[PDB]
């Protein structure tokens, strides 16, 4: 009796035990709480109010079987890769503001519309995000990046040996000028010489760094590998 | 984890260890760890100290044994057992999720309830060092599809979740991305510059009933109403 | 392209039958692609390979060949494009380093350590989770140390260079490398990995990567070895690495548990390079330089 | 950064009579509750008359005030300056005899506005928030075999309880029931 | 590190009739606004490079506060607050310069923020001019000068396990090693 | 030739989204990436596909 | 109560615990200090100027 | 006489009794220094008496 009574007349500062809803109210330890709601419990035993949540993105529409993950591509470029129904969404968040960059529509079918995938990323030279649904083929989202410097003062830049950007468009490619995204760039690819001209970049000074990030999606097809022998 | 590969099957845990060599066709040995399985692929996390997973009865970490070095499972959610157990119906198996917040050394558990088959409704926060549990609750519920850790281009490492606030015939009608640990102490914070337009609000926490003259008691919480806009009430009856 | 045979620099041949074409141990340069191959005709020709088809054909079986790119780009303005001759700004040959470091776009290793007599390069901007171990000391070229980084079928010995690829969370890169208690600890920005050779040295066939913890390190200057343990600075505090009594594998323990509120400024990328750790062995102390919000210099 | 009276929403949307260019932040309040373990002094029948609850609060996150450089769109500078960035206030409810009909002290940190004979000069209200570490003595007079405290809040206000202590005296086993 | 003296940034020089360079004086500068009365002093509230740490004891006059060059009184003209702020009590205008410098010996010795030794003899610190000071010492003397730093040891808070009971303190016994 | 590499792939775009194409990866969208031997375990006719992915010792 | 009260009337010479800014002022151990500035804490519990 | 100031510094081990008269539910000591002087505290002890619960606040 003495232990319990002295403890209950004592200062209760060791409240680090957190929530305990299994024990009877008679048997709840003095370090625990029978009801915690929106309270953060510190290692030292201090109980404070939790911080709120900030809405960074909002949109309207039917969403089922959704998933989100964080990603960083070949250069230091951070994105949020999400699956929403049949579609893949690419987000970029800056100062609690999330902007939808690319929307790959109808990646999956109606059977995997409501299916949550198992997602993993690869740290390759050309990184990719692998989505696995139990009813559809595995999908990969591949990021291909190139970097260049600006040689003249103008609104256009030229990427040499840009053989990986044959199908570069607004729905596939993003352009960064000094780490700032370009809203509406224009792409023109030359077949004869491997050169991609990107215009409508704005005011580009000599020495500015232009980064080209193409995001594509593919599915995994069954195959067999053999040597000629 | 720890030179081993843990295969968590719905009713068991298996370990694959290559020994001093890699795991190859001639170097696979499968060890039976426990008969306590996992819910889904999104209920496994690695913290700074252990590996945690969500089963039907609670949350378990995988830790080695002193006796022979083999691995076993220890229940971390022993104090909140009554909060678990909805997931033994197959319809609720895909909803729950687990995420690791390394900035605060926390584990976020999104867990569903009976009557909500779209997403998980409750969020339980696990402080890793003291092995402690708490609950994050908001009006109309934290209907979360998935939570991950991302990097804002200005603010640094952060934690974000995908939610819906409006429901259309049992189907979510909006898609919202939110960030935890905001600068204010209110939920679903929205910032806007005033241009003479109006400001959209989220769903008001309320429940609706059709009164029957022979019934005088009406539920208010989600456990008794099964309504999406149900909120939690102050347990003090004089408030 | 500068080619050195048996310690002596050799002259390239451009026009067949010329004066340097009749000198032994001279070389031609050429370029090859899918549509064919073309031999270099002038010093401005774009070439990427060499051969030794002079009027005297070939080399002796034990001749040493060192072909180096002397392009002094991505380096200071006081450098010179000549081989080391006891001068300043010259180049030292790194055998096979270009196969991993992008010498055209400027991606170069950023973390260096020593392990089992091998030079270890850990941090590449384009290969964030790739770690390259050189040869064992002076095995390729007598006298010169830690100069070979090539991983090919030419040399399949266990004492040659090798590499490790790590799989981890997104936005993760190798920031620190250290040697402790027969093991090599690779501290990546979001994780800790351990490489142990067992009873043998760490080679291409004897590498096993263990996952220690999901708590990363800030930079290469926030790892220290004290008289008792190994410490590193993470985003949340200071953590030491200690073995487990259960199986002998390593875990992390937080040493700055009492001052957690003083940490956490480094989850913005701009503050990651500022903090540092040093070990004062005279006083058995560890000095931690930690930044604040508002000062981005130091 | 000035809290307003919430207008009546219309069809899930509300309007404000603010000047163009003003920054508006709005969100939904959530209920925060910390519940203490029930204290029975190892007796299921003996009454315990509670006298006082001492609450030790840390206000270092709330002792910050707004400065003149935070003024936006030429707002009223005097309304913003010396205003606490993080308000601190909470409610304390004490329940007895396993019943939920407890006694509540509502604003224990004090009023958030200036009152005559209660506010102090040169210190923003509440003046108990400006102390980095504060001890609040709340008189909670009640009789029961078991007593329990909930420190709660349902507003934009923040609290950080560093400790608590309950003073009580033991009486006879004379409990009969709630009806 | 671990120098022979107990001052920071120790510099030794031989006197040849020249002047001695000092480091940056610890001080913060503010542009006063008539509607703002609280001004931060530490780095957390100022984000200024020359910001210093203040003595947490608010009854210690360790600040030299000037308003457009006019020295202010620690309790009549301003208030040293517990939250790293200075509250201005008197009348001032917008655009005036408020400089708060570290003066550990108070307003009487504003140059008390650094110590000067002439031949291992501590001298009264002269007023520096443009970050440089002059001494009337003989040629060939050894001059050691450096910046004083604040050293604090805090005992744990003593409560006697009670948050309400008064404790009348009588004496503190301190055991010191002077070897 | 003895060292020639042969890759035979099934480009049937069933059990996949409607924005996919039946052509090999050519920096396109909805193209297919060859998975050598995956069809020996995943049923590409009835639609049974793997649902859990991880990385272990440099192996997917 | 007796333990804490007797400890706080006792001689405090075991001050080797260093700085503890995480614990509440009521919860700071008698071996720890809530605010250390430019003080070196020796293994034996002696606190001197740096 | 014959002992330099301060004469309490010349004793290798010293005990200082400092009267600190005050009333409060919590008390705390700072041993501080803002000069070129050096100190080495080897121990401390506080003498206090208990009084009954009459704290109201600072204002």
């Amino acid at each position: 009796r003495n232990n319990e009574v002295a403890a209950e007349q004592s200062i209760q500062s060791n409240n680090f035990g957190g929530l305990n809803t299994l024990a009877s109210p008679l048997n709840v330890p003095y370090q625990d709480s029978p009801l915690l709601l929106n309270t953060t419990v510190d290692t030292s035993g201090q109980v404070y109010k939790r911080k709120g949540t900030r809405i960074t993105y909002t949109t309207t529409g039917t969403s089922t079987g959704c998933y989100i993950t964080g990603f960083t591509s070949g250069l230091a470029y951070q994105f949020q890769v999400a699956k929403r129904g049949r579609d893949i969404l690419l987000f970029q968040t800056t100062n609690d503001v999330t902007s939808l960059l690319l929307t790959k529509s109808n990646v999956w079918d109606t059977r995997a519309e409501a299916v949550r995938p198992s997602v993993v990323t690869t740290s390759e030279v050309t990184p990719r995000v692998i989505f696995a649904t139990g009813v559809n083929k595995p999908v990969q989202l591949l990021f291909v990046e190139q970097q260049t410097t600006q040689t003249a003062n103008g609104t256009s830049v030229v990427f040499s040996s840009a053989d990986r950007f044959v199908n570069a468009s607004t729905a596939n490619c993003l352009v960064y000028v000094n780490r700032v995204l370009v809203s509406a760039p224009s792409f023109s690819y030359n077949a004869g010489t491997k050169q991609l001209t990107v215009s409508n970049l704005g005011s580009t000074v000599i020495g500015d760094v232009i980064d080209l990030v193409s995001v594509t999606w593919q599915w995994w097809a069954e195959s067999q590998f053999w040597y000629g022998d | 984890w720890q030179s081993s590969l843990f295969i968590l099957t719905r009713q068991a845990v298996f370990r694959a260890n290559g020994g001093s060599s890699i795991l190859s066709s001639t170097n696979r040995v499968i060890s039976y760890v426990s008969s306590n399985g996992c819910t889904n692929s999104r209920c496994i996390v690695r913290t700074d100290f252990n590996v945690m997973y969500l089963s039907d009865t609670g949350v378990y970490n995988i830790n080695p044994l002193v006796e022979n070095g083999e691995y076993t499972v220890k229940e971390l959610s022993i104090k909140i057992r009554d909060k678990f157990g909805v997931t033994r119906e197959p319809v609720y198996e895909e909803l729950p999720w687990m995420a690791y917040d390394s900035v605060n050394k926390q584990v976020l558990l999104g867990y569903p309830d009976v009557g909500q088959t779209n997403t998980s409704r409750y969020v339980y926060v696990y402080n890793t060092y003291r092995e402690s549990w708490t609950e994050y609750n908001t009006p109309c519920g934290f209907n979360i599809w998935s939570t991950t850790e991302y990097t804002d281009r200005l603010l640094g490492t952060s934690v974000c979740s995908i939610l819906y606030t409006t429901t259309s015939s049992g189907t979510p009608s909006n898609f919202i991305i939110i960030r935890w640990n905001a600068s204010l102490y209110i939920d679903f914070i929205q910032r806007k510059t005033h241009n003479g337009s109006s400001y959209e609000l989220t769903t008001q926490p309320a429940v609706t009933h059709t009164t029957n003259v022979n019934q005088r008691r009406y539920g208010v919480n989600f456990t008794l109403t099964r309504q999406n806009t149900a909120f939690t009430i102050n347990p003090v009856t004089t408030v | 392209i500068d080619v050195v045979v048996n310690g002596v620099q050799r002259t390239p041949i451009y026009t067949p039958g010329s004066a340097p074409d009749s000198v032994y141990r001279n070389y031609y340069t050429y370029f090859a692609d899918t549509t064919g191959a073309a031999t270099g005709t002038s010093s401005t020709s774009l070439v990427n390979g060499i051969f030794f088809d002079a009027i005297p054909l070939g080399l002796a079986t034990n001749d040493t060949v060192e072909a180096s790119n002397n392009t002094n780009i991505h380096i200071g303005s006081a450098s010179i494009a000549t081989r080391y001759n006891y001068n300043d700004g010259s180049y030292i040959p790194a055998f096979g380093l270009g196969d991993f470091a992008d010498y055209l776009n400027g991606y170069y290793p950023s973390v260096v350590t020593f392990f089992q007599g091998r030079l270890v390069f850990g941090g590449f901007p384009h290969r964030p989770l790739q770690v390259v171990f050189s040869n064992v000391n002076d095995n390729i070229t007598p006298g010169r140390y830690y100069n070979s980084f090539s991983i090919t079928d030419d040399n399949t010995a266990l004492s040659s260079a090798f590499d490790i690829i790590l799989n981890s969370r997104p936005d993760d890169r190798v920031v620190a490398l250290i040697e402790w208690q027969s093991s090599l600890f690779i501290l990546t920005r979001q994780a800790v990995f351990r490489a142990n050779g067992g009873s043998s040295i760490l080679s291409s066939t004897n590498r096993v990567i263990s996952y220690v913890s999901s708590n990363g390190c800030t930079n290469s200057r926030c790892i220290v070895r004290t008289d008792f343990n190994v410490m590193y600075l993470s985003d949340t505090g200071v953590y030491n690495i200690n073995p487990l009594v259960e199986n002998g594998e390593y875990t992390v323990k937080e040493l700055s548990i009492k001052i957690r509120d003083k940490f956490g400024v480094t989850r913005e990328p701009v503050y990651e390079e500022l903090p540092w750790m040093a070990y004062d062995s005279v006083n058995k102390q560890v000095l931690l330089g930690y930044p604040d919000v508002g000062q981005t210099n130091t | 950064n000035i809290r307003q009276v919430s207008p009546t929403p219309s069809a899930g949307t509300f309007t404000l009579g603010a000047t163009n260019g003003d920054i508006i932040n709005w969100g939904v309040n959530y209920l925060t509750i910390y519940t203490t373990p029930q204290f029975l002094w190892n007796s299921l029948g003996n009454f315990k008359r509670t006298q006082h609850a001492y609450l030790f609060l840390d206000n270092r996150d709330g002792v910050g005030v707004y400065v003149a450089s935070d003024v936006n769109n030429g707002q009223d500078i005097n309304q913003l300056t010396e205003l606490y960035r993080v308000p601190i206030n909470f409610n304390l409810s004490v329940m007895y005899n396993n019943q939920l009909d407890g006694s509540t002290s509502y604003d224990v940190m004090g009023y958030d506005s200036m009152y005559w004979d209660e506010g102090v000069f040169d210190v923003s209200s509440p003046y108990d928030q400006y102390q980095p570490y504060q001890t609040l003595k709340i008189p909670i007079t009640g009789i029961g075999y078991a007593f329990q405290m909930l420190i709660w809040n349902h507003s934009d206000e923040y609290f950080k309880l560093g400790g608590y202590q309950i003073i009580a005296k033991q009486k006879g086993k004379r409990h009969i029931g709630r009806y | 590190w671990n120098a022979s003296l107990y001052i920071d940034f120790i510099q030794r020089k031989t006197h040849n009739g020249s002047s001695y360079e000092l480091t940056t004086q610890p001080a913060v500068t503010h542009t006063t606004n008539v509607n703002q009365r609280r001004y931060g002093v530490n780095f957390t509230l100022t984000r200024q490079n020359t910001a210093f740490t203040i003595n947490p004891v608010t009854t210690v006059n360790d600040l030299y506060v000037t308003l457009d060059g006019t020295l202010l009184t620690p309790n009549v003209d301003y208030i040293k607050e517990e939250t790293g702020y200075i509250y201005l009590l008197s009348t001032f205008s917008t655009g005036q310069t408020l400089k708060i410098a570290s003066s550990p010996e108070g307003n009487t010795t504003p140059n008390s923020w650094y110590t000067v030794y002439v031949n291992n003899i501590r001298q009264v610190s002269p007023t520096p001019s443009a970050g440089t000071f002059t001494l009337g010492a003989t040629n060939g003397d050894i001059i050691n000068w450096g910046v004083n730093y604040l050293t604090i040891y805090t005992t744990p808070q003593f409560l006697w396990n009670s948050l309400g009971n008064f404790k009348r303190t009588q004496h503190a016994y301190l055991f010191l090693d002077n070897r």
